[PDB]
């Protein structure tokens, strides 16, 4: 199944977990996009005082990500695989709008979206969207159409905290090894090399000038208030 | 004003001194209006 | 004094300042932002400093913790 | 109240010889304001690459007595 | 509604005069250590409780929008 | 009369139900549109705090839309079908500008407008028109111009509250099948399983460890007060 | 006046427990204040897509005879 | 070793004296950019008064400095030295964000970055980034991309004081 | 400042939340010019 | 405002009546909050 031609498919989700699908809400192409493209946004804050020949730069946010790309919806009849419809492309462009648009009164919102093709796993929310009308039947029945589109991103904030596994505060073990010393691995633990006799004490050691190569110890996390 | 005690100090954001200037003429027609209103 | 200037000692290019507590300098890694000072008749002379400071990244404030700027 | 005549405030580059209690010359802002103003009060400002001060002459007729709050308990 | 914590003194005379209640009661209840909490209906007077276990945490680096603090 | 080449209409009404037609209120063109496009955007709120890599966005609201063409007049003789008419373009224009823009004293407004062609049905209001005037007889009577338009979109608050069905507030219905509980059919409904206790003593259930595969229950909803 | 020792502001995400009377703990913000705070009183504000709480501790010092108006005649 | 066409690298760094580095943190990348460019700005003080025809504008302060520069991912099959991958470029990326974009929960912020090539070396953090999407496998396994970056300067506040050797004192 | 008191509500108008900043910040510097008058 | 003792005059620039219309709004919200305090 190398030699297939895979499509990229819309589907909506009822909670922030994506686990209870929305009925009848999958939406799959008929064009593929040419490209897509990502957008990274990274703030410092960098405030100085005058006088000085830099400044003192500290990490403020990450800000949410953004993807884009455009669409192209046709049933005129000179592309292979498909048939011409009565009615054109209505009902293309009624059930992409029900999926990505519209308002959802069962959750006083719209539609959480997960986008898929290949590789790309996305999900998140519709911020924009452009649609223009090209060609026409003589009646009045459109048959080309192009839409252009913006989306943004979406975490639940359980799963925020568990991605940033946020780590002075916890518990921690290692094991020694030939050329370690009791200052120089609390400075690597800590921050500060002065705390080397509460963790010779918290591990009851009274030779911990000399540190024997098998041994395991640990290093509690520093007093709060 | 006339006098120094409506002085505020000068904090600038380094976001990158127009805005320095909104707030202090706010500051200005603030104080003009209380200072009216305890005239006979 | 007609010159139609400011009469100072220097050219005024460049302005210094050193602020000592308890008869010595604080450590050039401090940051001072603005300083502002204040005399008037039958008043109490006053005087303000505002100092760059804290990081969301440890969780604290460095200069606060210090013994430098405690009241007395 | 005569102290009271006429009062201002006039800003200029920083120096640090201007004090309550001393005198100025003022000139070119008019017949009605020109002459020798006695200062009442500093204020020193430095940031951003300068130090400018705001001398203030003349002196508010009110009294402490009649001005000040919670003198008395 | 009330719920208001007990006192050990007792007057034998006291006089309200051309005052509301309510600032009545906040001058009274003040010159014995006691806080006013007004709720839903329900006005509880009680002494300060430092004592009860916190609701949450709220940290600077992970939960705190603004902050504004002073000592003096 | 599929064979028929429609032509665009607009008509103008006097009530926000659209059906009181104003009395001589309807435009039909000559030449039809080349393309016509619509325009979405929705809203969110997007705070958060320093220190943290990802935001949860959250909805605010959807904005109105928009609809944009342009429109050509010409009565210079060479479009099979039309004569040349002795005032040329006169009252071609002041014809449509007194259906979509001139004040009605009735109403002490402009009229509503409702736009259709073939699939398309619109209804809103006017914001912005151009008029540029292009070809003239000797004497200065004109017979070419050219139109661009941009209308916005009207919702009656009666019909907003109908179409977005807004529903732990209303009351709930399911029939028991085989590999359903009690605690997890409430969590789908209330959001929380703790609620079981309180729907089968609303049902005068006693063994609710094990239901019965053809029940109707009932779902009530939570007190306000 | 020992409950007037520390005080200040702390803005979050609202939840419906905080109120008047309560306990909050306090991390992060350095030695001088880092702590267990007493709250005196709560600011809900429901706007835009959110809803943020101000909760306010510490008490003022002053009296309410001291700085209220028009309590007498 | 002249005749050696030198590839650029990056790498990350745990702390801020660049001593400790983290561990498989380091991004090599397959063709080099074309060009980069740098920036500076110096800040002055221009107050003057009214009537006079000219200021002595003062020196205020030195703002930070910035580099930017563009990259290419490609593994379609005609550049000698390389081979076509079953999975494309989708390792190539992965591994390039987990080197300068990803938060760290060690330190509770991204990574320090130091950026070397020939005679360049720059210290600092990531700003901005833009990747975009070219080629694709029929079963959409992507096989070109190209993506632009804008970095920041960073220096330790110890190493600020003893590069500006301040000297009536 | 360190007091819900001096807090007011947020109404923002459908232009089309940059002027809801500039004019917090203006009636925050007023009662801190209004609060150190009454110093000694 | 209810009151017309509020009132500033309005004196613009020519800079060449956006900034009238932030500044007076400034005014409007300072003394709401002034008001405010004096409740019980």
């Amino acid at each position: 199944s190398e030699g297939k031609l895979e499509k990229l498919r819309i589907v909506a989700y009822k909670d922030s977990k994506f686990s209870d699908e929305v009925e009848n809400g999958e939406f799959i192409t008929l064009l593929n996009p040419e490209k897509y493209k990502f957008q990274y946004r990274v703030e410092q804050n960098e405030d100085q005082a005058s006088g000085t020949s830099s400044a003192p730069i500290r990490f403020n946010k990450i800000l949410p990500q953004t993807l884009e790309f455009d669409f192209l919806f046709d049933r005129t009849g000179v592309i292979a695989g498909y048939e011409v419809t009565e009615d054109g492309i209505i009902n293309d462009i009624d059930h992409f709008k029900k999926v990505v648009y519209d308002y959802n009164g069962e959750k006083h919102k719209p539609n959480y979206l997960m986008i898929t093709w290949g590789s790309l796993l996305f999900k998140g929310y519709l911020k924009e969207m452009d649609i223009e009308y090209k060609l026409f039947r003589p009646d009045g029945t459109p048959i080309r159409a192009m839409a252009t589109t913006k989306i943004g991103e979406f975490v639940e904030e359980e799963l925020r905290t568990a991605q940033e596994n946020n780590q002075p505060d916890m518990s921690h073990y290692r094991t020694v090894k030939e050329g370690d010393t009791l200052p120089l691995m609390t400075y690597r633990i800590y921050g500060d090399s002065k705390y080397y006799l509460e963790v010779a004490k918290a591990n009851g050691l009274t030779n911990f000038r000399r540190l024997k190569t098998g041994t395991e110890l640990i290093f509690p996390p520093l007093q709060k208030q | 004003p006339i006098e120094i005690k409506e002085l505020h100090i000068k904090i600038t954001v380094d976001d990158s001194e127009d805005k320095q200037q909104l707030v202090a003429q706010c500051v200005e027609q603030v104080l003009d209006v209380l200072k009216s209103q305890k005239e006979r | 004094n007609n010159s139609g200037t400011i009469e100072t000692s220097q050219s005024v290019d460049r302005v210094t300042h050193k602020i000592l507590i308890d008869g010595s300098e604080i450590p050039g890694t401090y940051q001072v932002k603005s300083i502002q000072v204040t005399k008037e008749v039958n008043r109490i002379p006053t005087a303000r400093l505002v100092i760059l400071d804290g990081d969301a990244a440890e969780r604290d404030f460095k200069v606060s913790n210090s013994d430098h700027f405690v009241p007395g | 109240q005569q102290l009271a005549k006429t009062r201002g405030r006039i800003k200029f580059q920083g120096i640090p010889t201007v004090k309550p209690g001393v005198n100025l010359l003022l000139e070119g802002v008019g017949d009605r304001f020109n002459g020798k103003v006695f200062i009442t009060g500093v204020n020193h400002q430095i940031s951003e690459g300068n130090w400018t001060v705001d001398a203030q002459f003349g002196l508010n007729p009110e009294w402490f007595s009649e001005s000040e709050s919670n003198i008395h308990t | 509604e009330a719920d208001v914590a007990s006192t050990e003194n007792q007057h034998t005379e006291l006089v309200q005069y051309d005052v509301t209640d309510w600032d009545f009661m906040m001058l009274r209840l003040q010159a014995n250590g006691l806080l006013c909490l007004v709720d839903d209906g329900k006005v509880s007077i009680q002494k300060p409780d430092l004592s009860s276990e916190a609701l949450e945490t709220v940290t600077f680096g992970a939960t705190i929008l603004e902050f504004d603090a002073e000592m003096d």
